[PDB]
RNA sequence: UGACGGAAGGGCACCACCAGGAGUGGAGCCUGCGGCGCGCGCUACACUGACGGAGCCAGCGAGUAACUCCGUCGUGCUGACGAGGAAUUCCUAGUAAGCGCAAGUCAUCAGCUUGCGUUGAUUACGUCCCUGCCCUUUGUACACACC
């Protein structure tokens, strides 16, 4: 009943109802590219062009939870394991990809 | 006329008053619902009396709370024990003194100071 | 009147304390009162209201309190209250200076001191004689080796500790701890508690023989 | 008047507290 | 006064400092302290027993001392009085440390379990409270008013039920197990109950 | 390492001891019989439970 | 002009001093004056 | 099979209650969100030393547990992090704030690793509290020390505070708040992954205990 | 740039060098303070009884500046701790251009002492410090703490740094003494080693061990 | 003999079961002498009964036919 | 007036310390100035209570 | 009851141990003390933030704040400073500490003093081992027991 969509250096998450951005946020500092929740759907994930992919709560913008740097490629997708509900697979531009454990 | 009864409750210079009487089932402080009550942290110190003992105990009477002085804490400590012993009076008059002391055998296993405040200090060491 | 019924029938026991929020240096000097007076303690005067301060000390059964006022670091004011319902004087402090201050040669005596009293001559004279031996040991021994002067000077009881000892050719000294200017001036029959009791005596600051007399 | 008040004794009973409150 | 019960003889005697009369006392079972409270005094006074000079006189209270007792084991002392209050000490051991515990009408009628691990105390209301002395916990208590038979007299002008001359009790003791309070007061009711199900089990006239 | 754990069963007195520890007799739980004097630093009631690293040194006197 | 009261006496050498030798004499003789037992 | 029918008219009271405070009334929850029970204290030796059999509903009951010895190892263990928590100099009394934070604390142990926090915390003291040190004794006024052992609780009270103390030092100058820092802390302590500040300092503890012993 | 540090990181791969006993004596004739020299004054140090041998800023400053030269300050792995026997710790973050002369050096010192900072010239960090005692409370805290040694076995520090990772720094006392006993920190110090049979001086002695500390993360 | 009655009550606490058994051997040699045996009877007595009192719990799991 | 207390003190209303007092000729002792007060649940203390409205009746009176 | 020691036993203490807490000493402004030095207060240096709103709780007195919530920004600084070092001082429950608010009571104090309210902890609550200080060495008191 809520959607996000990557931006240029911020996210905006809209509603079914309001149909605008019922919240966002705009305190990345480069151009992001991979928006993903998790399967629980409470927090998500979001990797950018610096390379520091950062997870932080779904419904509470203003909160980061915990922001760690992938390889200093560009974190071009990063998404969350389909039905385990603490480990998250990133990939940058370094040829490997990693399953993180939050 | 109809049956009432008033008891008081006090923290450290905080003192509420609770009228109890029979009613339909509602629990105001000074007007106020009891979910509207601030600091919003300790909202479930002032629930605990009539969340211990569930909410069937508090379908037939209904409560006017009057608090005044003390800051956050002291209001809402006087606040509980106003509440808690005014359903332990109304309990111990109206209806049922075995449903009296059911009562204060549960606020006095979870805590007395939800009964009786802790009046007399210092020590002179 | 409050002295002849417990004399020298039980000994004393006395509680120091500050006045409220109390500096470094006035806590150090309330020590140093307690290291100056036999069985007294020094309490942590804070958020304690004085009348349930005063009422809780007299269900303890303590005989005598002293409190204590500063002004930027120097002590300018104590006061001795007896608890029976008895009298407190009340005086302040001029010449306060503190071994705390001057030198740290290590620990004081605590031992059952002596006690001189020149030249109290008046019945107020006798009357803050009573309100000031009666704050110490009953009855020390002969070879105790502190004392303390209370002289009045015009008002004005210079107090100092000494520590002596008797050679057979004299007797030297070694004064230690406080050093008082203090003086009178307000003495009720109630407690602490109430400023509501009789005046038995206080000072007249304005009058116009207010500096001619003594022990006014 | 500060004296009568704690010296109150809250044993207090008159008649006359039914019409005063 | 103690009194040896081999040679049958009085052999100590231990008094105040005024005369004042002694209502209630205690005594450590490790017979070293014997401790006694009065009407007009709101103190308990210690005495040494193996010499008879007056020890202390530990106060705290603003009451006249109703009950004493000490603890078999651990040597903590127990008393109750009508400020409403029982109190704590630990005399021995470089402490003197006192602890209180309010209560909600005045107290008679002190008695502890012989584990010394909790406190029965008689209130003046018709009730019976049992304290965990570790805590200052209530474990729980015994509403023992409506169940005591309290004679109307010749001479008085109110109902037995409206009397309020013994609704309570004066003097309770526990058994020796710690499982069963038996009670007696100024009624012609001496009852006994079992504390963990804290119900009546016998009422005798 | 297998770590073991041991009752404490009486609180020494009258020994002289560095200030803060105190000297304790503890008797182990894995079996009943054998019983060690060792010296605690904290505050210790008669039977709390405490690991010990070792299970074949009493200690003695620290002045 | 004139004024209320006497002000604090400044504590000098030769006044210290002269209580000093006053407090040698009493404590020399032992004549103080302390509580007596009951 | 059988049944026990004790309310025999639903609750529908004037003043309308919320659903979950009503839902919590059947049983009682830490933050109406974390049940108290099937928690266990992992280790033996601190279970009756850390209060969890009794629940509560905040981290904020008034009781006295100062006046006597021990009986400060009864009050819950919950409210014994958050009163260590309060603890500097620029933030003392604020416990309402220290409540809160430490509230945000353990929801996110939660969204990061689901168990329940409140088991999470308390293995993390368990895993936290030292096991033996030494104590400085004087040996002529040497260099000299001997191993002793800690009674449990000495041993909770230091792994409550070098955990706190620990979650402030790291969260001194960083963009982490010390919500969150708490967090990173009590998880790392929880595996005991050797990284967070306390199991750092029990392990250089106990280092040194052994080799002095 | 790489990552130069102060205390405020206690966590990364690091050789800890704190230097024991360098006395800093000041007393002032009325004029101006002398340091405690051999070469400052023949008066001062026999009014104050102690010996003359023991007067020693100048071995220290020069370990300092083997140290300051040697490549790890350069890298970013040194965070030089010194501690006079009076207990004054005094840190030197890698930032410095440190005075390369006895003078400079034992005048910069008493602005040191007297203004318990000395900044920058630019100004936006605190470059040279004395702060607060222990020494624990700015050393790492897995710390593995070693000193110089004469009576005690020779290793290999190559293997002995190797062994570890770098969630761990490791610590070594220098003691700039004269001679006599290295029990000046025994309380920290839990493991004591050498590098040669016979004694060292101090400045090859602490050198000897950070090209140890260099042939194991190979700088 | 030397040491006082207050303090022995727990000067033969603070020792082991080791050094217990040890004192058990010693009474051994000590009851082998009736010279200074009947000379201090109940010293011995008083010293051995606390002993094995307050080792009672040990004493009787010890498993040593010779003891 | 000693008429009204003889009437209270004959209908059973007040104590000294714990026990009643039915008879009138019961004199007090010095000590025993002090804890003359009503029993509780006498309807006299409950309408001087309520007439400074301090009527607490959690504690039954 | 002549004096001087020694030994033994016992007690007590935040001028002791132990465990911590909070300060001082770093900057600026000030009152007082000494002969520039000292120390007490007040104001700073802090993603514990800055904002713009919202919220609601205090007791002392009558002489014609904090905290909380909602949205937004988002932390290497003052034209002399990044939390105070060496060490030292003080402190055990409604205590340390934070926050305000009144009043100005014959001495003291307005640069402040005294009250009152609010919020409120951590660590001991044992030990004589260290530093000391004190008491006793007929137990003399009336059984039992120990000496």
């Amino acid at each position: 009943h809520d959607f996000a969509v990557t931006s240029s250096t911020r996210v905006q998450i809209f509603s079914s109802r309001t149909r605008q951005v019922i919240k966002t946020f705009s305190r990345f500092k480069d151009v992001v590219y991979s928006a993903s929740f998790r399967s629980d759907g409470k927090l998500l994930c979001a990797g950018d062009a610096t390379g520091l992919v950062s997870v932080y709560d779904s419904y509470n913008p203003r909160t980061i939870l915990l922001s760690i740097n992938a390889s200093t490629h560009p974190t071009h997708v990063t998404k969350f394991h389909t039905q385990d509900n603490k480990i998250l697979a990133t990939a940058s531009d370094d040829r490997v990809t990693r399953l993180w454990d939050i | 006329a109809v049956p009432s009864v008033q008891t008081f409750g006090k923290k450290k210079s905080a003192t509420a008053v609770a009228h109890v009487k029979a009613g339909k089932g509602l629990i105001k402080v000074n007007g106020s619902p009891i979910t509207l009550v601030e600091p919003e942290i300790l909202r479930f110190k002032v629930y605990e009396p009539l969340l211990l003992v569930g909410l069937d105990k508090f379908s037939n009477i209904d409560i006017r709370v009057r608090v005044t002085g003390g800051g956050h804490v002291s209001q809402v400590y006087a606040i509980r024990q106003a509440i808690a012993k005014g359903l332990v009076a109304y309990h111990q008059k109206y209806v049922d003194e075995q449903s009296k002391n059911e009562l204060k055998k549960a606020f006095t296993s979870y805590d007395r100071t939800l009964l009786i405040a802790d009046s007399r200090r210092p020590e002179p060491k | 009147d409050e002295y002849a019924a417990t004399s020298g029938i039980m000994d004393p026991r006395i509680i120091v304390t500050t006045s409220r929020d109390p500096s470094t240096r006035l806590s150090q000097f309330a020590k140093e009162i307690k290291l100056l007076f036999p069985n007294a303690v020094r309490l942590n005067r804070g958020n304690y209201v004085m009348p349930n301060l005063v009422d809780a000390c007299k269900k303890s059964g303590t005989t005598d309190l002293v409190v204590l006022h500063e002004h930027r670091g120097v002590p300018t004011s104590l006061t001795i209250s007896h608890f029976p319902h008895g009298p407190t004087a009340q005086f302040s402090l001029h010449n306060v200076v503190m071994r705390h201050d001057i030198i740290n040669a290590g620990n004081q005596s605590e031992v059952n001191p002596h006690l001189i009293f020149d030249n109290f001559t008046t019945a107020l004279g006798k009357r803050v004689v009573c309100i000031l031996k009666h704050l110490f040991n009953a009855g020390p021994k002969k070879d105790s080796e502190r004392v303390i002067t209370f002289a009045n000077r015009g008002d004005f009881i210079s107090v100092r500790q000494h520590v002596y000892v008797r050679t057979r050719e004299g007797v030297e000294i070694a004064e230690v701890g406080p050093r008082f200017e203090m003086r009178l001036f307000e003495l009720r029959l109630g407690t602490l508690e109430n400023k509501d009791a009789d005046v038995e005596w206080q000072l007249r600051r304005f009058i116009r023989t207010a500096n001619k007399k003594d022990y006014l | 008047l500060r004296e009568k008040a704690k010296e109150r004794n809250p044993d207090e009973y008159y008649h006359a507290m039914h019409s005063r409150k | 006064r103690a009194w040896d019960l081999i040679r049958y003889r009085n052999f100590r005697t231990f008094t105040g400092t005024e005369r004042i009369q002694f209502n209630c006392l205690a005594v450590d079972p490790s017979g070293e302290v014997v401790c006694a409270g009065s009407l007009d005094n709101f103190d308990i006074h210690v005495w040494s027993v193996q010499t008879g000079q007056l020890l202390d006189a530990l106060s705290g209270h603003e009451g006249p001392v109703s009950c004493l007792s000490f603890s078999q084991e651990n040597s903590v002392l127990a008393s109750a009085s009508w400020d409403k209050t029982i109190r704590i000490w630990s005399i021995f051991g470089r402490s003197q440390q006192v602890e209180p515990i309010e209560v909600y009408s005045d107290v008679l009628a002190l008695s502890m379990r012989p584990d010394g691990k909790e406190v029965a105390v008689s209130t003046l209301k018709g009730q019976i409270s049992i304290f965990n002395i570790e805590d200052a916990k209530q474990v729980g208590n015994i509403d023992c008013r409506k169940d005591i038979i309290s004679g109307r007299f010749n001479q008085d002008r109110f109902t037995a039920k409206n009397s309020e001359r013994s609704k309570f009790f004066t003097t309770i003791h526990y058994s020796f197990d710690g499982m069963a309070i038996v009670a007696g007061g100024n009624n012609n009711s001496i009852c006994l109950y079992d504390v963990p199900n804290e119900v009546l089990l016998k009422r005798f006239i | 390492t297998p770590v073991t754990l041991a009752k404490v069963i009486k609180v020494l007195g009258r020994t002289g001891s560095r200030g803060g520890v105190t000297q304790v007799r503890v008797e182990f739980l894995e079996d009943t019989s054998r019983t060690i004097v060792r010296n605690v630093k904290g505050p210790v009631r008669e039977n709390d439970i405490l690991v010990l690293m070792e299970s074949e040194r009493e200690a003695r006197r620290l002045r | 002009f004139d004024r209320t009261a006497k002000p604090v006496p400044v504590i000098t050498s030769e006044v210290t001093e002269s209580l000093e030798d006053m407090i040698r004499r009493r404590i020399q003789d032992s004549n103080f004056d302390d509580l007596q037992r009951r | 099979d059988f049944e026990v029918v004790e309310e025999f008219t639903p609750v529908v009271l004037a003043t309308p209650i919320p659903e979950e405070v009503q839902q919590a009334q059947t049983e009682i929850k830490l933050f109406n969100k974390w049940s108290f029970e099937e928690v266990e204290v992992k280790d033996a030796s601190l279970v009756d030393y850390v209060q969890v059999r009794q629940p509560i509903f905040v981290a904020h009951t008034a009781g006295r547990y100062a006046n006597k010895r021990f009986r400060k190892a009864q009050c819950p263990i919950i409210e014994r992090l958050t009163n260590s928590l309060m603890m500097n100099g620029r933030n003392n009394g604020k416990k309402l704030k220290a409540v809160r934070i430490i509230k945000h604390t353990l929801d996110i142990i939660n969204v990061l690793t689901d168990q329940n926090p409140i088991q999470v915390v308390v293995d993390a003291i368990t895993n936290t509290g030292p096991r033996e040190d030494t104590t400085r004794v004087g040996g002529g006024g040497a260099a000299r020390r001997q191993a002793v052992d800690v009674s449990p609780l000495r041993r909770v009270n230091q792994a409550i505070a070098l955990l706190t103390i620990g979650a402030r030092e790291a969260a001194f100058r960083n963009i982490k708040t010390i919500a969150e820092t708490l967090a990173e802390e009590l998880i790392n302590a929880a595996k005991g992954s050797s990284t967070s500040y306390a199991i750092k300092k029990k392990d250089e503890l106990e280092r040194v205990a052994k080799s002095n012993r | 740039a790489p990552p130069v540090l102060t205390s405020k990181d206690k966590i990364t791969k690091r050789m800890i060098v704190v230097l024991a006993m360098a006395s800093l004596e000041t007393h002032k004739i009325s004029d101006k303070y002398v340091l405690l020299n051999c070469d400052d004054h023949q008066g001062l140090l026999k009014k104050m009884g102690r010996d003359i041998s023991e007067a020693r800023p100048d071995i220290t400053h020069q370990c300092l500046l083997t140290l300051l030269d040697s490549p790890i300050n350069k890298a970013g792995k040194l965070q030089v701790y010194i501690q006079t026997s009076r207990g004054i710790l005094i840190e030197v973050n890698p930032t410095v251009r440190i005075p390369r002369t006895f003078k400079r050096f034992s005048g910069l010192m008493v602005q040191l002492l007297h203004k318990l900072s000395i900044r920058s010239v630019n100004s936006e960090e605190k470059l040279l410090k004395v702060i607060k005692n222990p020494i624990t409370d700015h050393l790492p805290t897995k710390c593995r703490k070693v000193t110089l040694s004469f009576d005690a076995p020779v290793i290999r520090v190559q293997d002995y740094i190797e062994k570890l990772d770098d969630d761990e720094s490791i610590c070594v006392f220098v003691g700039a003494m004269a001679r006599g006993k290295d029990n000046f920190a025994d309380e920290y110090v839990d493991e004591k080693v050498g590098l040669s049979n016979y004694p060292l001086s101090a400045s090859v002695a602490c050198s000897k061990f950070c090209h140890g500390a260099e042939d194991a993360w190979n700088i | 003999l030397r040491i006082r009655m207050s303090q022995l009550e727990d000067a033969l606490m603070v020792m082991p079961f080791s050094y217990v058994l040890k004192f058990l051997k010693f009474i051994d040699t000590v009851m082998q002498n009736k010279t200074l045996l009947h000379s201090h009877l109940p010293l011995i007595c008083k010293n051995l009964f606390f002993i094995i009192k307050f080792n009672h719990k040990e004493l009787v799991s010890q498993k040593n036919e010779e003891l | 007036t000693i008429q009204d207390a003889v009437k209270f003190i004959e209908q059973g209303h007040v104590r000294v310390g714990p026990n009643l007092i039915n008879d009138p000729a019961y004199l007090v002792t010095r000590n025993m100035e002090d804890y003359v007060t009503w029993v509780d649940n006498s309807k006299i203390k409950k309408t001087l209570l309520r007439y400074r409205n301090q009527i607490d009746d959690f504690d039954f009176s």
